[PDB]
């Protein structure tokens, strides 16, 4: 393989594919503190160009984190198709984004193909496409995946209710799911990230969440976003379970500390197979986002964008019925602004569906980020073309507790009736008999809580 | 004439036609999530929308706003800083903030009580009103339980543009077997005064992960009180001490 | 008329209509430049109270510029429906902003509260609007013309065909059209920026551009973007006449600058209606943008936004098949980055459905300003899901001889693709008898300009 | 715990819930070969109401070979939702059966339930249907899976090639491959039995049936239907893997008659997931049948109907693409006649079905069975109504080396056209552009082999 190239007469040489891998990235904040960024925009395309001109075989070959060192790494070349992976080991990545971006191409192509690839060559992909080439490639790969809702099928949006309280309290709680649920929010899960991580109330938000569930016969799930290790002993001992979360991150290093082994989410699967309240056969739930491994010292000189590839990578392991980046959930230190965080959107995702996870984005900022709720608004827009799974929902987007900016429950119902996308079927269905929904809009007494009561 | 800041903004039912109006209210009440403001077509009333961006501009203020080096001094507390040296680069420079700079590492051996059992450390971190508004109220009864029928209380002081990775170095440079960090969480929408604290046990900056701290996060008025906090952290810190383990490796 | 509000207990007091008009908008650079910003986000969030709070008759009784004193202000007041005007005039901006995109209010109720507008009102409208508010607000908002294509019908998407030279060489002018049209480009119009602006290089461009047009019998028309004067002279002297084009500006000190008076608009229609090859009724194409009036030095202590607005009531007075703002055509001094380009583009496409007009977009941006392709894609794809009428379409968006980056012909086919609207139906039909669009999609045989041969 | 009943004043009285299941069944010849039989209609009468009252706790709890004794019971038992088995587990099976024949039970409802299940809870609610309630119930319980091609989505009708041949004659393979292509049939699988289970002669069978795959593009799956082991070994030293596939018994006893260990279904699930050539996400093709077990002396005193549902269990474990009984494959010693026959497919499916597994029918007979042609159309029939997933297709449906007769290619185009229903959707568009189905209808040109030449 090549790691140079000559660009205007002059030659621009790489090291090795980590070091192209990271320049090849659009500029953003994260690249330039983890050291890796490219010195200018010269040095950047033809990084792009290198990248571009490398084959599957010289990516897959030589992932961020050696095989022997990782588990993760480990975990993503074992799953690897090596019949699928033979037949396109020798194209070019420029080859593989105009496979991926063709009209004759079928989603039934893509779905043997991506079985050939580790999560190093989808970022290589993701990484010299333009920004409607994230958008338009993205929503040429839906991927479907059944809870008690269906999530991902082409002209459909869902979205996450996620009513937190500074202090769990369960008539909080109750208050922000009834809005929710008024705006046709919740048919991809109603998910609680809690104050304390135990089981007494861990149990407790999750009898609310299932009250109400039940009282009206609601076609979703529930979840409570706590360590993966107490929603598993909430569960054995007899609360209501739903999708069963964790966030995760795509090295070995950066799950110690998460605190996470392997081993929790295989006994994950295990337990919702035992006790889960899911009449499809997905049930886990992801979250993921880039600058995580940079901040747990766990990126390795790898930039984050093929990070957080391999968290997807990861996550594809264990089928999960939904995964979402949290886009800028953290600080302006990894995604600076509107430009970053949106083209980091468009990345995440695009990267997630070829990787052939349900794939959804928490559209969100913080207040220390050069950004605004006009940036939330303009990303989920754009990733509604592109067909992302999912958004978040919480009143006009304020987390009260999480201390950030998502989208509203509006801005689902706004991006329903704008691209004539529907909730989920099942979903759908209830929305229509408790008088909340007609034709995918709202009814007039839509977006009233007090409707439920 | 209406101040977006006001109780009666802040309490402002939107819903045109309410099924159930008396329900509002009572949801209203139950929350402080910006529930039943009610909606044009699908995107929210513009009243709705005007305090969200007042709260905003002044959320923008609160990640940038500094305690005076005088109120720190007047809390009688010791300051030292990290390796970021103002408030720009504090926010694009995480490293940096989990690093004590050359002076600040001399003068905690210098002006510090050593090998203590339990080590209270107050950071600004990403929000000074968290730390101004609840500090008298969260700090002498957090001192005086880890007196009271307690132990080798360490010397608190202030550390400037602290990230909680930087209580790991705290932990090894003073000997500590139980280092608490009481820290700014970034600002949210409506509210900048959440306190959160990160604790760990014996801490190692080769070793330490994440894991291994126990958070106890959304302190204030508004979620768990400065008082009534104080005295879980202590509590968490006689466990620490009487399990050797903080974090996940801690049991219950 | 309150011109004063309290805002977390601090006073702010503004002088008048124009300086709550001006520092009510968004942060860009024009207004820093204008002098007319807000000096704090707490005052423009202050100006957008005390703006919305505002009537309708306060700012219609209130234009930037005196009735007597400037003849744009003359034709937009005298156009206003005066029945329509008082059903409204005591309504407050924030009850216009909300009956605007109430789901409640239907087109036809639209149709008439508009005419009882200025463009002042229309602007105040656009100020107290978020992102997503412009964007379905203006979906909700369609305006339909005809030439010899309709344009406008919702659940289709036109583009300008941009073939410009260097020297308006005829045959890199016909490259660039088949190019251009093997991609499905054109139904808005085959328009030419001349080098020079004579009439005999103005006929031998259009020979060209019709020479294609009639050959291939091309439902469309042609357009020689000159000086209106030069336009007329040559379509009277027998050159074929297919849109009249002029930019222009929201004053008339800024229509001096561009040597047009009213006289020249009202002879361009009547040499259309003489001359035209146009089936439908309309003929007339202006373009427009934020910051020519401040750079004429005829804004005024106006604000660009504002002043843009006044362009589309100067526009509705002439019913045009199209128009389009030149969104980032000109530098930062005006529209910084990609968020206030954005910003820009969604507020002057709201402002120009508003306003009742045909309204499209030049998604574009210079190489001096802060921005690159990707804010072109990100841009071009929101402003589709607004309902946007038509783009440009050049080849890659690179102009030779306007040195400045707008969209591809590849763009306008992706968001058709990806969006599942279609082009003009009159054209569509012509792209399926071509072999060139089978259901709304690119066939094989597309994107080969060598088909034509 | 009921075991006795008054019936027309004689007091039954049964041992315990195997004879119970056991005397319950319609009667058949295996049955009483394996003494467990009613001895009367009055008896069987009696048990299926005894049955009927027994609730899905008393027989979940009272598997026919205990846990501890039998990997099968304890793969089933290991495999319960009990949360799902807690809100039925005092059901009765009376009350089972009406929950899934009532048009209120949605698919949905039958997911979760079913989950809750044990196969002996399945075979008890098929011992008190009727044939209409077997097949009513049946449709309404659609299972879908996906390889190549998607089998089992309601109003579609898949087939099976089964081009089998004495000596393994490649020519003779290729012949009745291209015969049934032209008929439509295929998109189940081309899967051949072959004589000689060697890695060699498996290759060159794989390589005769990918041959012809390859050269047309054909959407479906291969298979040589040898011991797993060779499968396996074929595959590894590059062969191309398509469906691996086993017989199945209900029993621990019979997986050793057969030679099977349940590791040997754990390699071949891996060893599909690194070698095979398939786009969706199952891969594994089990067939089952009445009476195996009680052959291999391995159905320890229960009825044949109870240990094929076991059967149903232990696939469901493996999540096939395909199951089919194959239901007179065997016999007159344990299905005797056309009646018996019918009964065995309509359970068989039916059992499937509600075990949550793709499941088809190879309706057949033999030679010494007391049946003929016109049974097999029968059963085809009905099975279709039933949603069955997929049948057999041979040529006239005589297997020249299995020595028994299968449906022919000629009854999957006759079930199609005379029941409205499509092939898969992937072979179907295959069908289409091979000029061989137009409708869902055979064209005239189709029905001949000679049309690949
Ligand atoms: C931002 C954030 C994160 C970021 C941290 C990365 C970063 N910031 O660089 C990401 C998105 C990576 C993250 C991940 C997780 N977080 Co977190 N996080 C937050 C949040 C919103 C802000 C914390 C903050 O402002 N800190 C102050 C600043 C100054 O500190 P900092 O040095 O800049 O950042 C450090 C801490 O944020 C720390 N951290 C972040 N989350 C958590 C969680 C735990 C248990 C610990 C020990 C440390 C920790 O990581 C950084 C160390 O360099 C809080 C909510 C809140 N209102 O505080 C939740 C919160 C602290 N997180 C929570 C949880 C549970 C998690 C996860 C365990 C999620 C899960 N279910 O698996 C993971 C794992 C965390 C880990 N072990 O590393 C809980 C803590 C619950 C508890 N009482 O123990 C909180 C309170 C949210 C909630 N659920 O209510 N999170």
């Amino acid at each position: 393989m090549k790691l140079k190239t000559t660009l205007f007469g002059n030659v621009y040489q790489f090291k090795d594919v980590k070091e192209v891998l990271a320049k090849a990235n659009e500029l953003r904040s994260g690249d330039v503190l983890a050291g890796v960024a490219a010195a200018s925009s010269q040095e950047r395309v033809a990084a792009k160009q290198v990248l571009s001109e490398m084959t599957v075989a010289d990516i897959r070959n030589n992932p961020v984190i050696a095989y022997e060192d990782d588990c993760v790494t480990r975990l993503i070349q074992d799953d690897v198709n090596e019949t699928a992976y033979n037949q396109i080991k020798n194209w070019s990545i420029s080859e593989l984004r105009e496979y991926v971006l063709s009209d004759e191409t079928s989603v039934d192509d893509i779905a043997f193909t991506r079985k050939g690839l580790t999560s190093e060559v989808v970022a290589a992909v993701a990484k010299i496409c333009s920004n409607a080439d994230l958008i338009y490639g993205a929503k040429k790969m839906p991927v479907i995946k059944k809870a008690n809702t269906t999530i991902g099928i082409p002209g459909t949006f869902s979205a996450r209710l996620q009513p937190n309280d500074t202090r769990d309290d369960v008539q909080s709680i109750a208050a922000q799911i009834y809005e929710g649920l008024s705006f046709g929010v919740g048919d991809a899960v109603i998910g609680v990230n809690p104050v304390t991580d135990d089981v007494e109330n861990l149990s407790r938000v999750l009898d609310t969440i299932y009250g109400v569930i039940d009282k009206f016969n609601i076609p979703t799930q529930g979840c409570v976003l706590a360590h993966v290790t107490t929603q598993i002993e909430a569960i054995r001992r007899g609360a209501p379970g739903g999708l069963i979360f964790q966030s995760i991150c795509g090295s070995e290093k950066g799950l110690k500390e998460f605190g996470v082994e392997l081993a929790m989410l295989d006994e994950a699967r295990a337990v919702g197979a035992e006790f889960n309240r899911i009449a499809g056969e997905n049930c886990l739930y992801f979250e993921t986002g880039q600058g995580s491994a940079l901040s747990a010292g766990a990126n390795f000189g790898a930039d984050q964008v093929t990070m957080e590839a391999r968290n997807y990578g990861l996550a594809r392991h264990y089928d999960p019925f939904i995964v979402n980046t949290v886009v800028g959930f953290i600080g302006p230190e990894y995604l600076y602004n509107d430009r970053q965080i949106i083209r980091a959107g468009l990345e995440d995702h695009f990267m997630g569906k070829l990787s052939g996870i349900s794939m959804g984005c928490d559209c969100c900022y913080t207040n220390h980020a050069d950004a605004d709720q006009n940036l939330n608004e303009n990303l989920m827009i754009l990733l509604a073309t592109a067909g992302c799974n999912y958004i978040m929902g919480m009143p006009l987007g304020d987390d009260i507790m999480l201390n950030y900016q998502t989208t509203a429950f509006h801005d689902t119902a706004t991006v329903r009736q704008l691209l004539n996308l529907r909730p989920s079927p099942e979903f759908e269905r209830w929305l229509e008999s408790m008088g909340i929904m007609a034709n995918g809009r709202l009814t007039k007494r839509a977006g009233d809580p007090s409707l439920f009561f | 004439a209406l101040d977006l800041g006001s109780a009666e903004a802040k309490a402002w039912i939107g819903v045109e036609n309410p099924h159930r109006a008396d329900v509002l209210t009572e949801l209203r009440r139950s929350t402080v999530a910006r529930v039943c403001t009610g909606r044009a077509g699908p995107r929210p009333r513009t009243q709705a929308l005007l305090r969200f961006l007042a709260d905003h501009s002044r959320s923008k203020d609160t990640v940038l706003k500094e305690v005076p080096e005088e109120w720190v001094k007047a809390q009688g507390l010791l300051e030292v800083r990290s390796e970021i040296s103002d408030k720009n680069l504090y926010l694009t420079r995480p490293d940096m903030g989990r690093r004590l700079c050359a002076e600040a590492v001399e003068a905690l051996k210098a002006q510090c009580v050593a090998n203590p059992d339990v080590q209270v450390v107050i950071s600004d971190g990403l929000s000074t009103d968290a730390i101004t508004v609840n500090y008298e109220e969260i700090l002498p009864p957090l001192m005086a339980g880890l007196k009271q029928a307690g132990l080798k209380v360490g010397t608190p002081f202030f550390v400037r543009y602290g990230r909680v990775k930087i209580e790991d170095q705290i932990g090894e440079i003073l000997g500590a077997k139980v280092v608490i960090l009481l820290v700014g969480e970034r600002p949210g929408l409506g509210q900048s005064e959440s306190l959160s604290c990160y604790a760990v046990y014996s801490p190692r900056m080769a070793t330490t992960v994440e894991a291994d701290r126990t958070c106890i996060s959304n302190i204030h008025q508004g979620g768990t009180p400065p008082v009534e906090a104080a005295a879980v952290i202590v509590d968490l810190a006689k466990r620490m001490l009487e399990q050797k383990a903080s974090g996940i490796n801690m049991t219950r």
